[PDB]
């Protein structure tokens, strides 16, 4: 069992094995599973990653996470043995949230149990009471990869500070340099790496892996961005990764 | 012996006017060795008694820029932290139940207000609220004032501050306790000082049917004795 | 033929497709807790609100249920950005899309980039 999905019938029996496994593999791939766009803000913005945050602002303070994955990992890239990574279902209900329905007829799709969402999800808020004393966030040696991770991190932002995003992206980004000091973005990477182009499945076939586990979820995601990071930091950043030209930036924001 | 009484020579003589140079003295005089006999000292002959003294050692600690010592100086508060939590509960023990205060309130200085958390592998906080409730009333009295001296630093954190899921998980739990007809006024009302210290409303927390859990306060992980 | 809502803080405006549109009403958000309706021009003489409902955001959402023909027990994604506004979630100033039906207005190719991080 490599992906081992959490409800909120597990959630406190699955975090007893994360917060051992944390100390041995620090490097954090992760993915969330949300409901789309549905709101775009007024007005006129000064510049491109100006109007991405404030579009990102919009959306993440009325929608809700659905999934959220969790990928564990070493330096050496290797995986704990047993479960390398935790997929979490949050409380969704298809009738009294908002949603873009091309988003709920996507993750259908994928296979996305909507019914059990509303009855076994996890709350987010007993979610983060539980992450924040993990030591998964707010801990010095954890480095977080991601891939196009502008909407993940705000949601996950979201409910570890119980409040709205920022009004200003200085602010957010402040805030988030102290949950997640070291910030890996696999997407903002690519631009330094030659010919790696596309979405994170299309990426995933030039560096040649492959999946395990359904497409389009967060724990299925989450291990392709693991996977996805230490193939490209061996192929084309030579086993290391700058922190002053790389860490904490996220894909158009900024 | 000689560099006994030199160690306990720079902390007597702290203040915030020598505290960058009293940082030097100790470095050119402790060696590497020697550092965990420090840490020892610190907590156990200074942040243990001496509560005024607390943001001078906080100040010493952020001006030495020592990570190393950092850790040890926290794995000693934790581990004088759980000496007096798993010990004899006696009514009459003042100065333990003082002692408890102190450390508390200096384990929030150094991780909340620092924006670090409390590991829960380190001390549970939460489960040490269910824990003190039903093993009796003596245990109570250990527990609530030292979580409310934890909580004190939490408004010092802008990761910590009472929007936080986790300080409002500890303050609904103290706002059940806060409803109880059993626990004494002495612990009602450092409850309420707690939330205005917090500048939170005792009223307007939300306090669950966690103390109504039987079947889950007896699995419960034993942090006291 | 489109909707739109925009919650520029205090206020919530509904306006339908003329890309131009035309405003329907707006709840205006007052000192304390009052919601004020105030209908558009040719809006009065349109839409008759019956007296049964007496608070204006009854007669708000009985007036987008007129709007996008839904039926008399129902709750669209336009009534959704109504309970967020008057409950307060919105507090950005933001735009909201909808279909003829009150439903968000489908965007079938920014959902496929989003899933798969395109
Ligand atoms: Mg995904």
């Amino acid at each position: 069992q490599r992906i081992c999905e959490v409800w909120a019938c597990n959630l406190d029996e699955e975090m007893k094995k994360i917060r051992q496994v944390i100390r041995k593999y620090n490097y954090v791939a992760m993915d969330t599973e949300f409901p789309g766009v549905v709101a775009r803000p007024i007005g006129e913005f000064r510049s491109n990653a100006d109007y991405q945050y404030q579009l990102l602002r919009c959306n993440v303070d009325l929608l809700k996470i659905i999934q959220l994955g969790l990928t564990f990992m070493n330096e050496q890239g290797e995986y704990p043995p047993g479960t390398s990574t935790w997929q979490f279902n949050f409380k969704f209900n298809l009738t009294e949230d908002m949603y873009a329905q091309d988003s709920i007829e996507l993750l259908t799709t994928s296979g996305i149990q909507f019914k059990k969402h509303e009855e076994e999800g996890i709350e987010t808020q007993y979610f983060a009471e539980l992450l924040m004393t993990s030591g998964v966030v707010l801990c010095e040696g954890v480095k977080w990869l991601s891939f196009h991770s502008g909407y993940d991190f705000g949601y996950l932002i979201k409910i570890l500070t119980n409040s709205n995003l920022p009004e200003e992206e200085l602010d957010f980004f402040e805030i988030l340099r102290l949950f997640f000091p070291v910030i890996y973005d696999v997407k903002y990477l690519m631009k330094s790496c030659k010919n790696l182009k596309g979405g994170l499945q299309e990426v995933a076939e030039q560096l040649e892996l492959e999946r395990i586990g359904p497409q389009h979820q967060a724990g299925s995601d989450s291990l392709l961005t693991g996977m996805a990071f230490f193939k490209m930091r061996e192929m084309f950043f030579e086993d290391h990764i700058d922190d002053a030209k790389y860490c904490g930036h996220l894909y158009g924001l900024g | 012996e000689n560099i006994q009484e030199k160690i306990a020579f720079i902390f007597n003589n702290l203040s915030q006017s020598n505290m960058t140079q009293k940082v030097e003295e100790l470095k050119e005089t402790v060696k590497e060795e020697f550092m965990p006999w420090v840490s020892q000292y610190l907590v156990m002959k200074r942040v243990s008694i001496e509560p005024n003294f607390h943001s001078l050692y906080s100040n010493f600690l952020d001006t030495l820029k020592n990570p190393e010592f950092n850790k040890m100086v926290l794995n000693e508060t934790y581990r004088n932290i759980k000496v007096l939590l798993t010990s004899d509960k006696a009514a009459a023990n003042f100065s333990d139940r003082s002692l408890l205060k102190n450390l508390g309130h200096w384990l929030g200085m150094i991780t909340l207000a620092k924006n670090k958390p409390i590991l829960h592998t380190d001390l549970d906080v939460k489960s040490l609220l269910l824990e003190a409730y039903v093993k009796g009333q003596q245990e109570l009295l250990y527990v609530v004032p030292f979580v409310a001296k934890v909580l004190e630093s939490s408004i010092r954190s802008v990761v910590f501050r009472p929007p936080n899921p986790w300080t409002m998980a500890i303050m609904n739990v103290l706002a059940e306790l806060h409803q109880e007809h059993d626990l004494k006024l002495n612990l009602k009302f450092e409850i309420e000082v707690l939330c205005k210290n917090l500048a939170l409303d005792i009223n307007e927390l939300k306090p669950g049917n966690l103390l109504k859990d039987k079947d889950r306060l007896k699995n419960l992980d034993e942090q006291l004795s | 033929m489109k909707r739109l809502i925009i919650c520029n803080g205090n206020k919530l405006t509904v306006c339908t497709q003329a890309e131009k549109y035309t405003p329907i009403f707006s709840l205006t958000k007052e000192s304390d807790n009052e919601l004020t309706l105030e209908l558009s021009g040719v809006a009065r003489g349109y839409y008759i609100i019956p007296s049964e409902l007496t608070s204006s955001q009854a007669r708000a959402a009985h007036l987008i249920t007129l709007l996008t023909r839904a039926e008399e027990s129902q709750t669209t994604d336009m009534h959704k950005i109504l309970n967020s506004f008057v409950s307060g979630k919105i507090t950005s100033g933001s735009m909201f899309n909808f279909e003829n039906d009150g439903s968000f207005k489908r965007e079938p190719e920014e959902a496929y980039n989003l899933i798969n991080k395109i």
